[PDB]
């Protein structure tokens, strides 16, 4: 959906919700390539549903 | 009497303190005083700019020898010939029109300096009186220049530093189109939209111009809010621009690095290459120890060469000595430290202002998201552990993969180069930004992330530990004074937990993580520690890994290759001598020896007592003074850090030495 | 108020003073020096047996190693090995090294034994099942009753004598082994090793008739026989140290000399393969197999696989080399052990500080420095010699420097090039020049300035007139600091003391390096192409070819470092432990501190919500004394394991005076 583009585009955009310094975690991981975000975005948005 | 002594070591002791090299700390100076300084340092980097125009002179138009080669000049020698001022002309005749037009923009920036340094005076003792008319302006509400100052900014001088950021981008913009206009009419150069030539820079100045203009009209309308940097600006907003700078300093090192390989930028930095460097200080002509001048022709003691009479200094290709890339890793190095540098200050600072609001309660008084995240005592804790974690898992992965690459090297243990990382590339989709991607490329990317995390690790530190930590919150102890060096050995020792040392070892980490991009744009093979050695199979690595270039050596033999010419040189090897002493003496003031050197300096002044009166006679009544653990830690940084940059310098304006021939296994 | 000593003492339970002379007696050290001369011996016979080459039974035997290739000159001397290029010369060589070592296997087992059976006041022999009193006992029997009259020695003071005795005896014994085992019988001719089995006897004769007197006339120092552990350990050890400097110096000029040329200077004319040095290296294709050169041909045709290429002992001259390993380790164990036994005795003297019983004491060693005005005149003096000494040849080395590179339009004709040692003096070196006065010169301005921190630790090992003066006292001597009072306090106790003394002599027994391995520490630049730095040897008319100057010298002599893949492994190891020492050194340890903390915290909770159960484990930081003790050692290594490659890559000192470039 509208999440799951802006964490494939802008991972940090899509997670908001977890943390001060989770959001800072996921965008260094978007910083290095743009794999290790969008994973860790992914992780910790089906973390919450799963 | 064993007081009158006491009130001589309590006048060092690192209490608040006036502090000599806080004078112009932003704390006694007000808005004004700071656009003051700031007018007048412009001046004086006006005067420093035109004597360095000055020293770019090789002819004299009046008719004399010229000036040798200096990289100061050298530096900017490329953007001369880029903007016209300049030219890598091989006669006289065009050379007589560089050093006319270089002289003229000396002079020009002689006298913009010092109405500029006059203009900073005047803003600096709040003397905003016009001598023509009389009147004075109001610093606080002051229309701008006129009619222009109405139509835009309707009166009404920006009040507050939000409020100055539209103000400020309008300038910036009348820079710009200033900027523009200069290219236009003086300097030819009409602004057309080619991106590959000197008019693109015009045609790109109109364009920030106008983006720039409408940016300030909306931030004049619109001032946007970071809120806190309103009230501390001279701390706060002052280290917050001062990190911004730092970043844009470091991107502007690496659009350097890439611009000036480029083909567009061939004709003023590929084109250094075809040209002969007469640099001061570099090998000059010898001559026996019977020589008796008579010139014209030597008699007695024959010097190296008949030509370049007496002590001439000689020529030196820019094709062995790549004084291309040389002054292109000189510009990308100096704006990669000063932006690292700054970057650093910028936390320093901002952590001094930090512990400012956080001893007189205005820490938790802050609304601004920047603060209210970090004022949770976890969340630091968390961001400061996986910044750890991070920086831990990068540079343990390659700093293994550089200690198996040197073991493979040099068969350690029986190992083979093909048991190396010579495999481990960049990807595919990550290859585009490097030429001849390798081992070498993807160490280096890995070795900047460890570093930058090992440098954020202390900068973290500054940011959320100004105060109080986790440590020191479960100790019955707090931070209070940003400068203090320790408590004691209490717990084993508290030595260096203020947000000053913690720049210091911030410094003292990016040394590692910076350094290694001198190796890198010198091209020295960081993928290992002995590169191109002939001890086992260092000299496969361009074989076993299908290298397209020849990088100089490895970590370690980087001081033995290129320091050919290092000691080849009178002037780099004084350089060497003075960076190493520089830098030696930094451990007088890091090693814990402080109280060690204040005895000791407790008995050399009796003994100067003592020996005033055996001898000599008279009082003796001066002591000797030791730097507290504070100034010896200030000191032992600015040694340290000088001392490794003064021959990191070395190894960037010794030559390239970089070939594109990959040597053949050892077989 | 005895409990107060004993309630304000530092941990001494530390893991490095487990062995502490305070926490032994007698019978304890002797039963640990005993087992520790076993663990030599067995030292000596592993090394004896890394000596072979031949394996008698028929086989390649081990390649040239440091360890070895160190005693070989004294093995050989000895005759039980030989400089010898035939197979069937060295079959007898190494069978007497094998003996010779599975004889220091069984002695070494015997002493190792008795070192236990010392160790652990057990002294029953096994067979007869008597017992043995070490405070009275009779040596060996009509021995023990011929001299020392059935009583033995109750203090040191009276075992000197005994000790003196068992010296001659040691002494003695040896000159039968030679006489008998090795030939050589005992000739006061002083050009052979027959005069080592003569001396052999008369030091016997010497020391057994001293001995004789120190039993009937025992000498008085009164003091070390109290706190016998420490004190006397360490006058004895501070005096071992100065006699293995000059052991050092006595190796130095005797294994130049022409009649230990048939056992030093032959090393020049044997090739040697050492461990780790350039092998056969090979492509990438090899197959070996059993025709061996199937698919991509070695280096070499011959050296079959990875052989250890030979190295020359002319161009490599091992000779010197040698001589300079020998001669620097002995001169680094005695400067490290003065600085040892400067430190034990200012332990001990804070001590008897504490403990009020420093104005008891009589002998001159201790009353003549306790004045607090004395001691600042002897310390004020040593610096002020240690100042004008190190300034001048300083600056001199500068100036040499400077007029080598042309700085501020200087010649070389300016320099220092006249300053030779007087000819009084000259007789102490070859070719004497500026290089050997400013030896001269730097070694005196590191001694004395060493010397500055060992008179610090023997005088103000308690206070001093700085601490006096304030309200402070010294009371740990491993402290490290009183925090950031007055400024700072840091680094003012014995041990810290001791640690700047070592870090100071580092620069000064360095000085010793590079003169040993003649490296013109005359200037900081020589041979180098710049100025000037080649026309030393036509201006300064020296008769040697020294390899280069002071920074220079990192470039040449690493020629051969570089090309070997051992030397290159020690360089950079020692290089890292040398800087990881900064991390203990500098005034960081609050930041270790409050950075393991985190560590910790980061630790736990990765492994709480992520992991499972506690992670009670914390992150130690060593506090500012153990900082400051792995620190020295970590650089003391790192810059020793170094001046190895210094010493042991070749001498490269030829005599050859590089005609000027004019
Ligand atoms: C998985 C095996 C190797 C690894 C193999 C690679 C490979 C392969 C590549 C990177 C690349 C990158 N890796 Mg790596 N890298 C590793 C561990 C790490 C760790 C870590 C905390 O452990 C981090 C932060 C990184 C970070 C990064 C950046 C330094 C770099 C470029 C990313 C980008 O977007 O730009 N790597 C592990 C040890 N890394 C990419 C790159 O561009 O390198 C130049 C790349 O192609
Ligand atoms: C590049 C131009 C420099 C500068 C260079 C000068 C110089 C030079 C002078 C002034 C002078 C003055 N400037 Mg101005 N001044 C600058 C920016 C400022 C700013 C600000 C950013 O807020 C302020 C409030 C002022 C205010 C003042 C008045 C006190 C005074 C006369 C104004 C005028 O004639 O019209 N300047 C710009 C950045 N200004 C004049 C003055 O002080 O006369 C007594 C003077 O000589
Ligand atoms: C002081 C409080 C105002 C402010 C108003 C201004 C004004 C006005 C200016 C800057 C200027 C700068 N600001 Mg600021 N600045 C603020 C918030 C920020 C923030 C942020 C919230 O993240 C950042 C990254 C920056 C960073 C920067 C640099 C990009 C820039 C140049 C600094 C220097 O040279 O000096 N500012 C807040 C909104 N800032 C200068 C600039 O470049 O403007 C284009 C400038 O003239
Ligand atoms: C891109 C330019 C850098 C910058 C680079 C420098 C440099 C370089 C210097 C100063 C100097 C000064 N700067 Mg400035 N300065 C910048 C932005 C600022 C800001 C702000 C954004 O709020 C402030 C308050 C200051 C304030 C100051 C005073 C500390 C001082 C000028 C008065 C003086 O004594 O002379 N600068 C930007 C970030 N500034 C001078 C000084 O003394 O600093 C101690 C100096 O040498
Ligand atoms: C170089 C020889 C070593 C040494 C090697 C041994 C060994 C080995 C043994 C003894 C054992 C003995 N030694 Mg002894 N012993 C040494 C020095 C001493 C000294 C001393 C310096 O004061 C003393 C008091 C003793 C005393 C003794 C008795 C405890 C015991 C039997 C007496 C003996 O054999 O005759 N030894 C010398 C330094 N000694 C023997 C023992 O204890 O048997 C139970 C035993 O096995
Ligand atoms: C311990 C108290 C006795 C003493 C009795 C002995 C005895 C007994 C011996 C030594 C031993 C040594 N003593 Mg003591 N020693 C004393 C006083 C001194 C003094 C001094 C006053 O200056 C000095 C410099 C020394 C120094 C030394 C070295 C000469 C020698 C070798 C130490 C070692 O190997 O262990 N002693 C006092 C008199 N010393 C050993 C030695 O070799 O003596 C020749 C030894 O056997
Ligand atoms: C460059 C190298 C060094 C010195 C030169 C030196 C000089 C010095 N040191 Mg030092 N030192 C280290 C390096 C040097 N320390 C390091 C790397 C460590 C960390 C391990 C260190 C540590 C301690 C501790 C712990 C203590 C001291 C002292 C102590 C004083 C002793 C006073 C004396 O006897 O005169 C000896 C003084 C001299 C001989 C100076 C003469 C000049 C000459 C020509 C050298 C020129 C100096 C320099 C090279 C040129 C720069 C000049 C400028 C114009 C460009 C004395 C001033 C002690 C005291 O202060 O009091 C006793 C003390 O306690 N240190
Ligand atoms: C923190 C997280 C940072 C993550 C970002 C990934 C880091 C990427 C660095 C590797 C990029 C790279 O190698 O560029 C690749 C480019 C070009 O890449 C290759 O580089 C070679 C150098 O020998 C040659 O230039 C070749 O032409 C080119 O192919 O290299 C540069 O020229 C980069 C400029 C210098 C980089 C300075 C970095 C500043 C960091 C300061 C940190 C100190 C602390
Ligand atoms: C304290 C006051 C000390 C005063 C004593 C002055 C010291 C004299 C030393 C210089 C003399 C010298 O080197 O001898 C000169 C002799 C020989 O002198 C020349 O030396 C040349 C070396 O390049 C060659 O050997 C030549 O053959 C010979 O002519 O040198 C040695 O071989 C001496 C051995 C090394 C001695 C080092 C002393 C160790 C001290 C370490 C303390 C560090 C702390
Ligand atoms: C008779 C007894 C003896 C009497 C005379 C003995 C004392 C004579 C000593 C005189 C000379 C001292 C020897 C040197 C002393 C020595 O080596 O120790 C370093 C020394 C600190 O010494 P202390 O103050 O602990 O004690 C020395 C005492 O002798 C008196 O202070 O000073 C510094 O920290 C230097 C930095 C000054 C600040 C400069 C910072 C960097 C500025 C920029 C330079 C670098 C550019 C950047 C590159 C990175
Ligand atoms: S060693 Fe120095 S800096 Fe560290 S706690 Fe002690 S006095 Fe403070
Ligand atoms: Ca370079
Ligand atoms: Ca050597």
């Amino acid at each position: 959906i509208r999440r799951l583009i802006l964490a494939f585009i802008l991972p940090p955009a899509a997670v908001m919700n977890k943390e001060a310094g989770t959001i800072m975690l996921t965008g260094i991981l978007t910083l290095w390539g743009w794999i290790p975000g969008v994973v860790a975005a992914l992780i910790m948005i089906s973390k919450e549903q799963s | 009497d064993a007081a009158k002594m006491r009130r001589f070591l309590f006048q060092r002791t690192e209490t608040r303190s006036t502090k000599w090299y806080q004078i112009f700390d932003t704390e006694k100076l007000d808005d004004e005083q700071v656009v003051g300084g700031h007018l007048a340092l412009l001046g004086v980097l006006g005067f420093i700019m035109g004597i360095y125009y000055i020293s770019g002179i090789q002819v004299f138009p009046w008719g004399a020898p010229g000036f040798h080669d200096n990289w100061f000049y050298l530096t900017i020698k490329p953007r001369m010939v880029s903007l016209g001022i300049d030219t890598y002309s091989t006669k006289t005749a065009d050379l007589e029109a560089a050093g006319a037009r270089l002289l003229g923009w000396a002079a020009f920036h002689f006298l913009v300096g010092s109405v500029l340094i006059f203009g900073g005076w005047r803003h600096w003792t709040h003397n905003l009186t016009n001598p023509f008319t009389g009147r004075c302006g109001n610093f606080r509400d002051f229309r701008f220049l006129g009619k222009f100052g109405d139509v835009v900014f309707n009166g009404t001088s920006a009040k507050s530093y939000k409020e100055a950021l539209g103000p400020h981008a309008v300038y910036m913009s009348l820079l710009f189109l200033g900027w523009g206009i200069v290219m236009w009419a003086i300097l030819g150069f009409a602004p057309i939209p080619d991106f590959q030539t000197i008019n693109s820079e015009t045609f790109m100045s109109f364009v920030f111009a106008v983006i720039f203009f409408a940016l300030g009209i909306y931030w004049w309308n619109n001032p946007p809010n970071a809120a806190i940097h309103l009230n501390d600006d001279m701390k706060a907003a002052f280290s917050v621009h001062l990190t911004a700078i730092g970043y844009i300093n470091i991107a502007l090192g690496c659009i350097a690095f890439v611009a000036f390989q480029q083909p567009s930028f061939a004709p003023y930095y590929k084109e250094l290459d075809k040209l002969v460097f007469y640099l001061y200080g570099e090998p000059f002509n010898r001559v026996s120890f019977n020589f008796v001048e008579q010139g014209g022709k030597v008699i007695s003691g024959a010097k190296e060469f008949a030509d370049f009479p007496a002590y001439a200094i000689l020529p030196k290709s820019g094709e062995a000595f790549g004084m291309a890339r040389v002054v292109t890793n000189l510009i990308v190095f100096n704006h990669i430290i000063c932006g690292v540098l700054y970057v650093f200050a910028g936390v320093y600072h901002g952590g001094q202002y930090l512990l400012k609001i956080q001893l007189n309660g205005m820490y938790n008084q802050i609304k601004s998201i920047w603060i209210t995240k970090g004022r949770d005592q976890e969340v630091q804790v968390k961001i400061l552990g996986t910044v750890m974690a991070l920086c831990f898992a990068t540079m343990l992965s390659v700093y293994a993969v550089i200690v198996w690459n040197t073991i493979c090297e040099l068969n350690i243990f029986g190992t083979n180069i093909t048991m190396s990382f010579y495999w481990l590339k960049p990807l595919p989709i990550f290859q585009w930004m490097f030429a001849d991607p390798s081992i070498n490329d993807w160490v280096m990317a890995h070795v900047i992330t460890a570093g930058s995390l090992f440098s954020l690790i202390a900068l973290v530190r500054i940011a959320f530990f100004a105060h109080t930590s986790p440590l020191w919150d479960d100790l019955g102890l707090k931070k209070n004074s940003y400068s203090f060096p320790c408590l004691g050995p209490v717990y084993g020792g508290t030595c260096g937990v203020s947000i000053q040392d913690q720049l210091w070892f911030a410094m003292l980490w990016g040394i590692k993580g910076l350094s290694a991009v001198c190796w890198y744009i010198d091209g020295a093979w960081i993928a290992s520690m002995m590169y191109g050695v002939p001890a086992a199979d260092a000299k496969a690595w361009d074989s076993i890994a299908h290298l397209h270039h020849h990088y100089t050596s490895g970590i370690f033999y980087y001081f033995w290759t290129e320091t050919v010419t290092i000691f080849s040189s009178s002037h780099l090897s004084t350089i060497l001598m003075i960076g190493h002493l520089v830098w030696f003496i930094s451990f007088a003031v890091w090693f814990e020896d402080r109280g060690s050197r204040l005895e000791g300096a407790d008995i050399q002044t009796r003994t100067i007592r003592w020996l005033g009166k055996k001898f000599l006679n008279r009082d003796v009544n001066f002591r000797f003074p030791v730097l507290t653990i504070s100034d010896s830690k200030l000191a032992g940084t600015f040694l340290y850090f000088g001392g490794t940059f003064m021959l990191v310098f070395l190894f960037l304006a010794n030559g390239f030495y970089q070939t594109n021939s990959p040597l053949p296994p050892p077989v």
